[PDB]
């Protein structure tokens, strides 16, 4: 009834580092 | 690592705690990245885990920097700032930790000033550092303003031009100690004044102080006879 | 071998030549992207085939560390030294295990001897301020 943002927050939070790390490994070659 | 690098590292640690900016001006090929990546491992007091180092460099060097951390000292994680505007933004936003060190093109730092200035880069590397040799440059005018404590210059060959360009590098290292480029003529004996200024904050080598078993260059001045079509156009000019 | 030149137009002429004599070659003008520089470098190191690399002294060379080169050629010289000195040592460095040879190509009585004379005069001034 009030904690309902958490199941939205986690889905964005896991995207942040993943896409930044993906782009930081286009920097491999 | 090697002995001259380890002397340079204890020299760096002394200047770092003394609050002194300086130049690792050793000859090209003696290894200024290897002589400075060890800062994160030697200055072990978690400052470098709570807040970022940053590297300011010419675009071609963004080759080895994002590689060398991963093989010399992989303990510290790295996020370069180069590539498309949208892609570098998607890397950067979350600095508002993984950000132990960041690697940069001069032609990006000269533009994205606010977006670097909002983060407290504790300690600075600036690289192939002859790029700052003029105070007329928008690079020099901007790069003076980042609130880092210690600035370290990786000059592949230091200095080596007219006195305003000596002043331009020196006045980036120290914002104090120097009055003007016009007066700095007085700061044979003026060479000894420059040496006694530089000795406490610039290192020196000559390769033979390290390279007991690597070749000297054979160097050939090869003259060429220019052709008929060349003589005809050259004479017409 | 590394070849340095100061005109992208001359790097085009050198490319058309090295294509034509079937050398295998690779080039890095200031118009090349950062990912492309990293690709060309990592393919000039690590590989046995690519004979010759084409560069500019003020973009192609900067700290780029081509330890796989045995030799260096200057098809051009700059009005300042140090850029050539860096250009040599972007091959001549601690990662080599080899002899080193460097060549400069110059035309007598033209204009390149003024560039060499200013380069010598500057190199003599530039020594005493270090050692
Ligand atoms: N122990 C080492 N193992 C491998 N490479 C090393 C080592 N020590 C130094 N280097 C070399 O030193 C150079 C790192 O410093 P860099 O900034 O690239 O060169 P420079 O001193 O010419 O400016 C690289 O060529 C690197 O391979």
């Amino acid at each position: 009834l009030t904690e309902e943002m958490l199941l939205k927050r986690e889905e964005r939070a896991r995207k942040r580092r993943l896409q930044a790390a993906r782009r930081a490994e286009e920097h491999k070659n | 690592l090697k002995g001259y690098q380890l002397k340079g590292m204890n020299w760096l640690a002394n200047l770092y705690e003394q609050g002194i900016n300086g130049i690792l001006a050793d000859e090209m090929g003696l290894g200024k990245t290897v002589q400075s990546i060890a800062l994160l491992a030697h200055l072990a007091e978690r400052e470098n885990i709570w807040g970022p180092f940053l590297i300011i460099s010419p675009a071609s060097t963004l080759n080895n920097w994002h590689q060398e951390f991963t093989r010399f000292v992989p303990k510290f994680k790295v996020l370069p700032y180069w590539g498309n505007p949208h892609d570098r933004k998607v890397i950067r936003r979350f600095w508002s930790a993984p950000f132990h060190v960041v690697i940069t093109s001069y032609q990006l730092v000269v533009q994205d000033v606010k977006y670097f200035q909002r983060v407290k880069w504790q300690y600075m590397v600036l690289d192939e550092a002859q790029a700052l040799k003029s105070s007329s440059s928008v690079r020099w005018k901007i790069l003076l303003q980042f609130q880092c404590r210690n600035r370290l210059l990786l000059t592949g060959t230091p200095i080596q031009n007219t006195m305003a360009e000596l002043w331009a590098l020196l006045h980036f290292i120290m914002p104090t100690l120097f009055d003007s480029h016009e007066e700095f003529n007085e700061w044979e004996n003026q060479l000894s004044r420059l040496h006694m200024i530089l000795k406490p904050f610039m290192l020196r080598r000559i390769k033979k102080d390290v390279e007991n078993e690597l070749s000297d260059k054979i160097e050939i001045l090869m003259y060429c006879q220019l052709t008929s079509r060349q003589k005809l156009l050259y004479q017409a000019l | 071998v590394l070849i340095y030149s100061q005109m992208t137009r001359m790097i085009d002429l050198l490319e058309e030549y090295m294509v034509y004599r079937k050398h295998t070659y690779m080039r890095l003008d200031g118009s090349s992207k950062i990912s492309e520089r990293r690709d060309m470098v990592a393919d000039f190191q690590n590989r046995n085939d690519i004979f010759v690399f084409l560069l500019s002294t003020r973009a192609g060379g900067l700290g780029i560390n081509l330890t796989a080169a045995d030799t260096v050629i200057f098809y051009d010289s700059d009005w300042n030294p140090t850029v050539d000195q860096q250009a040599m040592d972007r091959a001549h460095r601690l990662g080599q295990t080899k002899q080193v040879t460097v060549y400069r190509l110059i035309c007598k009585g033209t204009i390149e001897e003024r560039i060499l004379q200013r380069a010598k005069e500057k190199s003599e001034i530039q020594r005493m301020v270090i050692s």
